[PDB]
């Protein structure tokens, strides 16, 4: 039933509205869901998926890049 | 690096405008930029802000819903699309470069006003002292003009003198302004003191004579 | 809606000293990426704003070592280690941690300090021809002062008027670093002729004394 | 277990080496895979995550592009 | 290795009338994409090959609509309605569906058919100063012949010599649209000089006689 | 829309060379390109391809291992860096853009010669007929030189003469071409009849006088 990325207990839906860093963590927030955990993915197949998408550290999950715009999946517990 | 502003003039209120900034020294469509005013009172407000790609654009909420940014990447352009002007978007409008989380570089900017006001030429009303020091100073008044921008140039018998120029007021919905002349008491009224002003807008150049 | 508080508004310097000026945002303004977004720009007269330090401390290319940032969380500072002529202008801070919408301080003019001087105070009748016209601007010039925090008083018979009082002050002055201002009192015609004695009055502190420059209509 | 996008009994690898057309569908075949079917995943959830990657049409999903590269998904049964 | 095999290698046409070039590949160009990626250019004498044909039958910007290609699978062919003098050059068919890698026919030069025309032949004797240094270069000039295909034959003492020939052959004339030859036999002095007659033989399609020229080493 | 090859010249085997291909009239990271060299035979080959950013590369198998074909967007300059240099990369280079599934637009080339020939003078020998007719043909053999380009040029004494220039054949590591002239019989050997061979490689030139 996970619409995205299945990871070990976690769903990942992928937003694809470019959105700044504040305005996705918000997004991911009303929808009971955070950013991904840039240490969690990093190592994993999901790393295709999400690089370059918000991190919780508030960087593109991989110069100053906090002024531009990202994707990003908001991550939900099963 | 370069930014260069263009498109302000004067305006109706309800009116439109375009403004336009062209760009030079870097590689236009890898860099998100803004617009930036600055008010009469000289503060400096954000206006918009542009991704590089052009699919994301935010506005304050002042301007929301009345202005558009936009970009021709080809054309290492932004625009700044304004309708519904109010006198409250008079402002010299910036077009600026982020980097750095910062505002980089600025151009050097270009002038908005909005008014429902009429070309007016200045009254010009001389000023002199009634009927001592060694100095003496005079002025001349410059009452109900539109647009701004009139210059008051002195003519006298003496090459030390100075001049101050005193900034517009905006009063029944027109300019006022003033300028003094201080010149030494053995040059005036032995000699002669004229203001000439000249107001570009109204094609007018007035000369007072400075009588005791 | 971050509001940025900048103190003071002028702060007045003298070459060679040390300067240093206050920026307060309402909120923190660390970013969750460890940075905080905090920048100081500068405004030279008839200049567009120039970036001179972003994210605190760091300052931008070409900008000297005797600007330094410092701060956190909702305290900021801009120090000026000995201020030099070209550093003149206008200093304005700026958030971009908490966005849309990007905000700026109100701005810290830089000053020049000179010695006290008093105003070269002048007073000037309404011209015959504003007066046939049925206008009466009186006008009192107050130049060439030091400090630049002055009261002016327009008294008709002695009173004091409020009424139709306008005034203008200059930036600092760039040949001997003092300021002036103009004030017009804007009276009609018939009001005008109904008084005799006209009075501008300037309190600086300079002298305990006001400084009285008045005219009478039949003298 | 499927390490990808999970749909109605399908597994989706994403491949992100960029390739043509011919060696990216061939790369799937051997991996007794096929490229996604347009009509398929152009009407679900898939479609942000399979846009501008091969199709088995030999089109990337959505002028000529035949000669440029593309990454892509290879689909697999469960 | 998709191999692509054009016919004919010369195609001589005059002004005016249509011609045909055959393109075919060693496998079916379909593209699962639907589309058959098969291309013709047009290499004129000096320049670079320009695109005439994309994509079997899509004629490029500034192409004249006399230009139309047609095919498909294995077999294509280029037409040309009404042959001008602009056309002339040489014309490949390309491959861009099995790649890589990227294939190109072995190209089809469009060539002006003339009447026919016997050639001019002159033979020459080693100069001196080959001679006396040791070599014997015997040259055979085959001048202002039409068409193309002629055969020359080399004589020593009436007995064909296949030893040392070399063979140069000219593109075709602009001035009056023939070909020319040359046709050197080479021999050291020593052998040279154990022989008495020379000879170089063509044989055209103008004449069932062949065109002898001769000398003599004692003449 | 413009593409411009340079960097070609002559090389010993094993040599290394480095061929460019400047653009104009297109965003060139917009576009795949092409290198395609042409044989002595006049046959096209495809050599080297690369994608927009750069990221992908495909070579022929006959140059794999041995070409890098780079690119810089900022420079609009594709690149073709050779090593092991062989006779068989003899050729003109040729730069393609990609369009619609085919090469748009080519540059005007640039040749490449792989050979450890050293450069050699020719030797003209002058072609008379043995001790008849309105015409006479006569010729210039110009033989053994290196490296290409000779220029054979005739004086007679009529104006009325058809040139011959037959293109030059490898024999022995060494170039060997030939000239011919025809001219009236009233003309030679009446009037005197020169080949002069310019070799500017070597820079020799040698004068012939066709003698009876
Ligand atoms: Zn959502
Ligand atoms: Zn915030
Ligand atoms: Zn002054
Ligand atoms: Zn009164
Ligand atoms: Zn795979
Ligand atoms: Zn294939
Ligand atoms: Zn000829
Ligand atoms: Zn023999």
């Amino acid at each position: 039933s996970c619409n995205g990325l299945y990871y070990q207990g976690s769903c990942y839906i992928l937003h694809s509205d470019y959105q700044m860093f504040s305005d996705a963590a918000a997004n991911c927030t009303a929808e009971s869901s955070t950013l991904p955990n840039k240490s969690d993915v990093m190592i994993t197949w999901l790393i295709d998926y999400v690089e370059d998408t918000w991190g919780s550290d508030g960087n593109p999950i991989t110069s100053d890049v906090s002024q531009e715009v990202r994707k990003y999946f908001c991550v939900k517990t099963m | 690096v370069k930014l260069v502003e263009s498109g302000g003039g004067l305006v109706q209120p309800g009116g439109s405008l375009t403004l336009s900034c062209a760009t030079s020294g870097f590689t236009f469509s890898d860099y998100y930029i803004y617009w930036v005013r600055q008010t009469p009172e000289k503060r400096l407000e954000w206006v918009a802000y542009i991704s590089n790609s052009g699919g994301n654009t935010y506005y304050s909420d002042a301007v929301k819903g009345r202005f558009t940014i936009s970009r021709d990447n080809a054309k290492n352009t932004l625009f700044l699309q304004m309708s519904r002007l109010k006198s409250e978007d008079t402002a010299v409008y910036y077009c600026a470069r982020q980097w750095g989380g910062a505002m980089d570089y600025w151009g050097q900017g270009t002038s908005v006003t909005v008014s429902s006001a009429k070309t007016t030429p200045p009254s010009v009303y001389p000023l002199a002292p009634g009927c001592t020091g060694s100095s003496v100073t005079l002025g001349c008044l410059v009452k109900g003009y539109f647009p701004e921008s009139v210059t008051v140039t002195w003519n006298s018998g003496s090459l030390s003198s100075s001049v101050h120029t005193f900034p517009a007021l905006l009063q029944s919905g027109l300019y006022t302004m003033s300028s003094s002349v201080t010149v030494p008491s053995s040059t005036w009224p032995s000699q002669t003191v004229t203001c000439s002003v000249a107001h570009p807008a109204s094609s007018t150049t007035v000369d007072k004579k400075l009588e005791p | 809606d971050v509001v940025m508080t900048q103190t003071p508004l002028s702060l007045p310097v003298s070459l060679g000293d040390q300067a240093s000026i206050s920026c307060r945002s309402s909120q923190s303004l660390i970013h969750t990426n460890g940075n905080t977004y905090l920048h100081w720009y500068l405004q030279k007269p008839g200049q567009s704003p120039k970036l001179l330090i972003y994210k605190v401390s760091n300052r931008f290319s070409g900008v000297p070592d005797r600007f330094s940032g410092s701060g956190s969380g909702t305290d900021f500072t801009l120090k000026i280690s000995r201020v030099e002529a070209e550093d003149l202008g206008v200093y304005f801070c700026s958030q971009s941690t908490h966005i849309p919408p990007w905000t700026f301080g109100g701005g810290t003019k830089l000053e020049i300090k000179r010695a006290d001087a008093a105003p070269t105070v002048s007073i000037f009748p309404t011209i015959s021809e504003q007066l046939t016209s049925g206008g009466a601007s009186v006008v009192c010039f107050l130049n060439n002062f030091y400090p630049k925090d002055i009261n002016v008083k327009w008294k008709i018979d002695g009173s004091e008027r409020q009424n139709g009082v306008l005034n203008s002050w200059t930036d600092q002055d760039s040949k001997d670093s003092t300021y002036s201002m103009s004030s017009t009192l804007t009276l009609t015609k018939d009001e005008y002729e109904r008084h005799n004695s006209y009075t501008c009055e300037a309190t600086h502190k300079t002298s305990t004394s006001p400084i009285v420059k008045s005219f009478n209509r039949n003298e």
